[PDB]
């Protein structure tokens, strides 16, 4: 019956785009997404049900929950034995191919978690560093020191 | 189901733990531990249990019960739903996964949920910063297991769990990857709290810093969790690295070589060596901590990948 | 197991032998199948495939049966692995067809 | 080899961001302010980049491995990057003197920009949906933390915000009709998508899995160029950052997203649905710019309007699906991106005057009466009046459209000119005739600032005496593709 | 050189991340081409 | 897939033991005897950025015998934009 | 799999299709070297005058060598590899006549 | 001396549950199902699985 | 070396598990066709009993997405 | 064309009959015969129609049974 | 925060009794 | 089944559409839909490339989380500086 519970996720989903109270909404998100896993394990795709969990209710919505808490918002099948004799693993099968192949695709997939890298620095140093850190500053001759104020 | 048969022999490992722990602890420090109330302290930790379970609680407040009543719930249910994976024995794990490591990677990633909420619905400015501290130190140094577990990986053909304890026939990855070895268990200390890395959990800060209705249950279930935590944590640093369940193969004739009898030899080796160093050391301050999981377990953990990949990409050992 | 019904068991335990014997018949059969993938071109060639290896099974079910009741005996208990049992593996091969 | 153009300015990015980030976090450079140092040394970036490329243009296709599975450069895609390279670089020219002025300690902030080249430069060569979609991802998020570089104000970290949300719609819309043009397909290259996708005719072929994913892969494309039926916020993020930020995204990511639309739909997309939709956008976009210069009254919107304006007279060349209008789009791609340049740059001239209407900056007949004639020439660019260089890539678009048989939709480009006409000799009028408001004397610039205006200038007065070769130029890139 | 040896002192973690990095990114490039007999 | 129908009852089997583990203090025992540190958003940024190429190292760890010396040095070339990162993230002083 | 086979290949007399490494950078004309040599000039001038208000200008002018080293090397590349394939005018065939 | 034995002794009965936790989550499966757990259980071994179950009638 | 022993085994018992299942298959496909042309009746349904093809090839007929997981 | 499972993916065969035939194709009018076979093994389309005949034709029999 | 770290570098051990070690 | 798994995909991206449309108010709303259209995308490439028996699906699924991640970091972090201090 597991099948027919993506409902589940599909009125999640309605809840987050109709909710006013952001925790509801957050839930709801993360509800989302672990029905989007469950479906994405009963299709056999097991290494992306592990990497939508990871990257998505582990680290996404972690951050949304960060923005939440703080700053709120008030029979006739004809298996084929051949090509089972040695069954590819879904993450040898993705491997096989986005490091060699398509490996271009994956270098731009790095620079682009390169530039998330220096966003999130440059967006959210806040002053904390060198950015600004580096001193008040200040220079002796052309301040008047008491000659104007 | 058979689930019984992991978490009911697991909680009683978790409630020996925490005798084991003041009693490895204690001999440290030249003193018998808990003695008294069991043979050997050993039912020690059943007095501790029927004691939080009498205690009377300071405010009933069952009124929040689906906020942070069910939290706790959700740390030890993570906490013991990684043990599935977790293979004791040739076929005696419950759930072989062919991804069964990301798996257990995942299962942190959502223990990172339950610190967060159980934090969180604690209304304590200190403990909830306190709270997101720790979450932010479990989740710096998952960072580094992971790339740890990409070696171990690279090593191993699959993920699975049985697969990285059964390509250790030859050599344990503890003698060649030795210094990943100290890497992961300097991890899995940072990881969860119970290292020299517990500053969150320095002994008062702690208390006060998971939850603000206690009601005993509360406590012993953080505990319960950060045992079992423990005993995960501590089982993986024997599977991957150490032989899962793989004797020296030797093959004694004293000795008729169990299986799960050597995994629990490897764990309890991690676990007195989760003691030990709880005992000798000082704690880190939580920022040289966090200092220490950025600018110190990911360099070292990051060239490990490439070390471990290109000796083994030059000579074809893949 | 039994008379030489072709489980996974005692078709995976006689895998060696399937592969020293009845290898031109399995190789006929892959060579129609990388040919053309419909069942039926090829029938015929599934029945040859099938009639040399129940007669290489009956074979090895009359001489050496108990090493071969053992070996099957491993392979269901565990499922077709190989390295679980090398001792009834070797039982096996030495006595009789190596 | 064949990536090494892309590889150059990917590894100047990383010399450089390593360059900043070491020399900006010295004590012993006490804490330099890097960006201008990164400036100079970013802009010869690109110039390398732009040699290296125009010298591999015949070796650009070096491996069936680079074209089939991740990106294809072709002769238009060499002409028009080059084009990129030099627009990129003729806005960092003028943004130099911005950095000067401003406290500008960031260094990332030049580091972006070459990334947001490098995106585009990706983009223009991207030969698939995946590459197309993460070089514009690369290029937008580049462009997003420019938009949000003055943290102290909040109006550009809120006009950021709104770029942010509608850039993320746009990369997340083109991304979803990805998908349904995957389902179809069963391949995400360009190449393969043409073999199925051409002649569809989704009146003539049943196409229905394809046009679901090309509705969603058009208006994602749309969003990113402003177009009115997407306009959206992106005419509030003009005026809310200030002028040199706003120059950046006004020409690069837009010559960007024009070239890479070319490609996307022209090559692989068949269908009677793809000309149409850019021909009432083009009509809106006129119709909207004309009623908005003379509704818009702050000098840096109405120049975003005026830029949205002649967007629509782009629009109309892949709108006409014959391959001269191709070529007239990008003959007014140049001249619009050679006056957009220009034009910013008078702006930047009166960097001395802050936030000022166009009342405020009249008053230049008297002083720096040679900067206003240099005015007068940028608005009539756009106007369309016959001498400039503007005209006559406007006759060619309008003499094509008519070939193409857009009599309606000529007809209105001819009106909304007009309609421009008619403020721009108000505004000239502004300028010397009356409204001098003030007497208001005004700030020198940079020599670069002066040379972007003499070498437009000049070069759009000189465009009557020597047309041919850009001309001859844009046809080469149409016939390409 | 003096600034190297200050700096596998000073940073011996990223100095020793560096080396224990290289014998990854040095074997594959010159000991597998090497590995041609 | 086969084999994750165990630890799917395992949730369930789980949430129940955690729930008598609740109720068993309940039922006994009856009437006698910092406006925001931005640092938690940039360690959160960076461990998801982190994460992300732990995803990506995942099935290039699984499958190294397949890529032979070229996937090895694809996935350099993304290790060494990681770290250029990184050391970005390291001076700059992210890490802190 | 991967081929150097080429678009629009062969436009001049090839002279070693795929070029080895240490073969096509031995094969630096005095103009490659010449170019190589001029783009990390106006690389270490321009990286050395850009440092000259931020008080770096040794390092920077170092960074500005390192990239100008990068481009005009990948440069020279590019030249003399389009012309010991048949890319690029190519009249060092002597080069092949002779040895 | 044998002192350390009393502080071995919880991680006996620690190491006493972890066997159980490892056998009988094996001799249970091993009751529900004749045969031990086969780790490497990929699709081949359910498909013969499939036809062996089919093949005893 | 013990997977190559394993997937050597698993090839050489594929002709006889591809053989039971060519025979298999074929029946029940032969008893769908004898259904096809029986709730068809031949005179209203398909003229053609089986044509499946669509083209010079054979595929096996259809299902859902994966069974097999 | 690799697959889920890879072994050549499954309409990889389809797509290589229909860029076999789009070499110098005439027009892809002339080859819609094997695009159209290539996308009936990507969707099952064509067997899915038929399935709803089949089924709608002993299902009218089954209803016309039933309503009687 | 531009609060002063503790630096964990220093000056090596070296015991610094007083001047009175043998002869006040 | 197809059609279950994609026009319930489908529909989940028309519930973020549609959050994106009421939402211009709220920002927060507006990410979480982002995020949820990125997911009824990604998950659609994953059906897709099931049910073609397709890699080149999961491939693009994957970069697409890799790089969504990225947007939903640049995007939180972008919300965090909007509510300056
Ligand atoms: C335009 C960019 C120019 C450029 O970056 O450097 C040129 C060097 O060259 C000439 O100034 C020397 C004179 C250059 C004249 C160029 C004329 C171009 C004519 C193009 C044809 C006409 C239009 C055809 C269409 C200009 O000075 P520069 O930047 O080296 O260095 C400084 C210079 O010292 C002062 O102008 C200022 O400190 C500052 O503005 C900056 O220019």
């Amino acid at each position: 019956i597991l099948s027919v519970l993506s409902s589940l996720a599909l009125v999640s989903g309605l809840m987050v785009v109709r909710a006013k109270n952001p925790v509801h909404s957050v839930l709801f998100f993360i509800l989302v997404f672990c029905d989007t896993s469950g479906l994405l394990l009963l299709l056999g795709l097991d290494f992306f049900a592990m990497i939508f969990l990871v990257v998505y209710i582990g680290a996404i919505a972690v951050l949304f929950l960060f923005v939440v808490m703080m700053f709120h918002i008030q029979s006739l099948r004809y298996t084929v034995y051949a090509g089972k004799v040695r069954s590819w693993t879904n993450l040898e099968t993705l491997g096989n191919l986005l490091y060699t192949y398509y490996f271009v695709w994956f270098l731009v997939p790095s620079l682009i978690l390169l530039v998330a890298m220096i966003g999130a620095i440059v967006l959210t140093m806040h002053r904390t560093t060198k950015v600004k850190r580096q001193d008040v500053f200040r220079r002796n001759a052309i301040d008047f020191r008491r000659t104007i104020m | 189901a058979e689930i019984l048969g992991i978490i009911l022999p697991l909680l009683l490992g978790v409630a020996f733990l925490v005798l084991a722990e003041r009693k490895v602890m204690a001999f440290v420090q030249r003193r018998k531990g808990p003695d008294v109330v069991g043979s050997f302290g050993l039912l020690q930790p059943l007095a501790d249990g029927l004691k939080l379970i009498l205690k009377e609680p300071i405010s009933p407040s069952s009124a929040n019960f689906f906020l942070f009543r069910m939290a706790p719930v959700a740390t030890f249910m993570l906490s013991l739903v990684a043990w599935a994976v977790v293979p004791f024995d040739y076929g005696m794990v419950l759930s072989d996964l062919n991804i069964g490591l990301l798996y257990l990677f995942a299962i942190s990633s959502l223990g990172v949920y339950g610190i967060i909420i159980a934090g969180w619905s604690s209304n304590s400015k200190y403990a909830f910063l306190g709270a997101l501290r720790s979450a932010a130190q479990m989740v710096s140094y998952e960072v580094s297991i992971g790339l740890i577990l990409i070696t171990v990986l690279i090593c191993v053909g699959s993920c699975n769990l049985s697969e990285i304890v059964m390509a250790q026939k030859q050599i344990w990855f503890g003698i060649p990857l030795f210094p990943v070895l100290v890497m992961f268990f300097i991890s899995c200390l940072a990881e969860t709290n119970r290292a020299p890395f517990d500053l969150p959990e320095a002994e008062a800060e702690l208390v006060a810093g998971y939850n603000v209705e206690y009601s005993s249950m509360g406590f012993a279930l953080f505990f319960l969790g950060e045992y079992a935590n423990m005993i995960l944590m501590s089982g993986l640093c024997t599977l991957f690295f150490l032989g899962g369940w793989l004797p020296i193969l030797d093959l004694p004739i004293f000795k008729k070589i169990p299986g799960s009898i050597w995994f629990s030899i490897k764990v309890l080796f991690f676990l007195f060596l989760y003691i030990w160093v709880r005992a000798a050391f000082p704690r880190y301050r939580y920022d040289q901590l966090m200092g220490l999981g950025w600018k110190v377990f990911l360099p070292l953990s990051l060239a490990w990948v490439v070390s471990v990949s290109g000796l083994l990409v030059t000579f074809q050992w893949l | 197991t039994g008379n030489p019904i072709p489980t996974s068991a005692v078709l995976t335990a006689s895998a060696k032998h399937i592969g020293m014997r009845c290898m031109p018949e399995n190789v006929a059969f892959l060579k129609c199948k990388k040919n053309d993938p419909n069942p039926e071109k090829c029938l015929d060639k599934g029945r040859d495939v099938t009639r040399c290896v129940l007669g290489l099974l009956k074979d090895l079910h009359q001489k050496c049966q108990k090493e071969m009741d053992d070996y099957v005996g491993c392979m269901y208990y565990y499922t077709n692995e190989f390295d679980l049992c090398r001792k009834e593996q070797e039982a096996f091969e030495k006595v009789c067809p190596l | 080899l064949a990536v090494f153009p892309e590889i150059f300015i990917i590894n100047a990015t990383f010399i450089l961001l390593i360059h900043g980030v070491v020399f900006s976090t010295s004590k012993k450079y006490d804490y330099p302010p890097l960006a201008s140092n990164v400036g100079w040394l970013g802009l010869l970036s690109v110039l390398i980049t732009l040699l290296l490329l125009a010298a591999g243009a015949p070796l650009l296709t070096i491996a069936h491995l680079f074209w089939n599975n991740l990106f294809r450069r072709d002769n238009f895609t060499y002409f028009c990057q080059i084009f990129l390279l030099l627009s990129t670089a003729g806005t960092i020219s003028m943004c130099f003197d911005f950095f000067d002025q401003e406290r500008f300690d960031a260094f990332e902030f030049i580091v972006l920009i070459l990334l947001s080249t490098c995106g585009m430069l990706f983009m223009i060569s991207a030969y698939d949906l995946i590459a197309m979609y993460l070089a514009i991802e690369l290029q937008s998020l580049c462009f997003y933390v420019i938009a949000a570089s003055k943290r102290k104000s909040e109006f550009s970290t809120e006009a950021g915000l709104k770029y942010l949300i509608l850039g993320a719609f746009s990369s997340g819309i083109l991304l979803f009709g990805c998908s349904m043009i995957y389902g179809s397909t069963g391949a995400t290259h360009f190449d393969q998508l043409a073999k199925i996708l051409t002649g569809y005719e989704i009146t003539g072929a049943r196409s229905s899995g394809i046009f679901m994913g090309i509705l969603f892969i058009a208006v994602g494309f749309l969003f990113k160029i402003t177009a009115v039926p997407f306009h959206m916020w992106a005419p509030d993020i003009y005026e809310g950052s200030p002028t040199p930020v706003t120059a950046f995204l006004s020409i690069a990511p837009k010559i960007s997203i024009f070239a890479n639309i070319l490609r996307v739909f022209i090559y692989g997309s068949y269908g009677a649905t793809l000309q149409q939709i850019f021909f009432f956008c083009s009509i809106a976009s006129m119709i909207l710019g004309a009623l908005a210069a003379m509704a818009q009254t702050k000098v840096k919107r109405l120049l975003a309007y005026s830029s949205i304006g002649h967007v629509g007279y782009i629009c109309i060349g892949f709108s006409c699906g014959t391959i001269e209008g191709i070529q007239s789009l990008l003959i007014g791609i140049f001249i619009y991106a050679l006056m957009t340049m220009d034009a910013f740059a008078i702006v930047l001239a009166l960097r001395q005057t802050r936030v000022k209407y166009i009342a405020d900056l009249g008053a230049l007949a008297k002083t720096n009466p040679i900067l206003a004639i240099t005015f007068s020439i940028t608005m009539f660019s756009y106007a369309g009046i016959p001498p400039l260089a503007g005209f006559c890539s406007k006759f060619y678009l309008f003499f094509a459209a008519l070939g193409c048989g857009a009599y309606f939709l000529a007809l209105v480009g001819v009106v909304t000119s007009v309609i421009g006409c008619f403020y721009y000799i108000r505004l000239v009028k502004r300028m010397f005739f009356d409204t001098p408001r003030t007497w208001i004397l005004y700030e020198p610039m940079d020599r670069n600032k002066s040379l972007l205006l003499a070498m437009t200038s000049f070069f759009i007065t000189l465009f009557l005496l020597y047309p041919s070769p850009l001309f001859s130029v844009t046809h080469q890139m149409a016939l390409s593709l | 050189m003096e600034k190297l040896r200050m700096f596998v002192a000073q940073e011996p973690v990223v100095a020793a991340s560096c080396l224990i990095g290289g014998v990854g990114l040095f074997l594959p490039a010159v000991v597998r081409p090497i590995l041609d007999s | 897939m086969l084999e994750f129908a165990p630890i799917f009852i395992y949730l369930v089997i789980s949430l129940l033991v955690s729930l008598i583990l609740l109720g068993v203090p309940f039922l006994f025992a009856s009437n006698s005897s910092s406006r925001f540190d931005i640092r938690f958003y940039l360690v959160s940024i960076l461990f998801l950025i982190f994460d992300l190429e732990v995803t990506f190292f995942f099935p290039w760890a699984v499958s190294l015998n397949k890529i032979d010396l070229f996937g090895f040095w694809s996935m350099m070339a993304f290790l060494f934009i990681l770290t250029i990162g990184f050391l970005y993230e390291w001076k700059r002083g992210a890490l802190d | 799999n991967t081929d150097i086979t080429a678009l629009e290949k062969a436009q001049y007399p090839v002279v070693d299709r795929n070029p080895a490494f240490t073969k096509v950078v031995g094969n630096f004309s005095t103009l490659d070297y010449l170019r190589f040599s001029t783009i990390t000039g106006i690389s270490v001038t321009v990286g050395y005058l850009s440092g000259i208000k931020p008080g770096i200008k040794g390092p920077s002018m170092v960074t500005g060598g390192l990239i100008g080293l990068m481009g005009g090397f990948m440069y020279a590349y590019q030249n003399s590899a389009g012309r010991l394939m048949g890319f690029f005018p190519n009249d060092g065939e002597v080069a092949s006549y002779q040895k | 001396s044998l002192v350390w034995l009393e502080a071995m002794l919880p991680l006996g009965i620690i190491g006493g549950m972890l066997c159980i936790m490892g056998n009988s989550q094996y001799y249970i499966h091993k009751a529900y199902h004749g045969r031990p757990k086969h780790i490497g259980h990929d699709e081949w071994d359910v498909a013969m699985e499939r036809r062996d179950k089919k093949v005893v009638e | 070396a013990l997977k190559e022993e394993k997937y050597a085994a698993r090839r050489t018992i594929l002709p006889i598990l591809q053989a039971e299942e060519d025979e298999r298959f074929v029946s029940e496909w032969k008893k769908y066709l004898e259904y096809e042309a029986d709730v068809m009746k031949d005179v209203p349904g398909w003229k053609v009993g089986e044509n499946v093809y669509n083209s010079g090839r054979w595929m096996p007929p259809a299902t859902g997405e994966l069974r097999p997981d | 064309g690799w697959g889920i499972t890879g072994n050549k993916g499954r309409c990889y065969d389809f797509w290589m009959d229909f860029s076999e035939c789009m070499s110098h194709c005439r027009e892809p009018k002339d080859c819609t015969l094997l695009r159209e076979d290539y996308l009936e093994c990507l969707h099952h389309s064509k067997e899915f129609q038929r399935r709803n005949r089949i089924y709608k034709e002993e299902q009218r029999k089954l209803r016309a049974a039933s309503r009687k | 925060a531009a609060a002063a770290a503790a630096a964990a570098a220093a000056a090596a051990a070296a015991a610094a009794a007083a001047a009175a070690a043998a002869a006040a | 089944d197809l059609i279950k798994y994609f026009t319930f995909s489908m529909i989940i991206f028309i519930l973020g559409i549609w959050g994106i449309l009421l939402n211009r108010r709220n920002i927060l709303i507006m990410l979480m839909s982002i995020e949820l259209m990125l997911l009824a995308v990604n998950s659609n490439f994953l059906v897709f490339s099931v049910s073609l028996d397709d890699m080149m699906g999961q491939v693009f699924a994957l970069l697409v989380l890799t790089v969504a991640a990225a947007e939903s970091a640049i995007g939180l972090a972008i919300f965090v500086i909007t509510f300056r201090v």
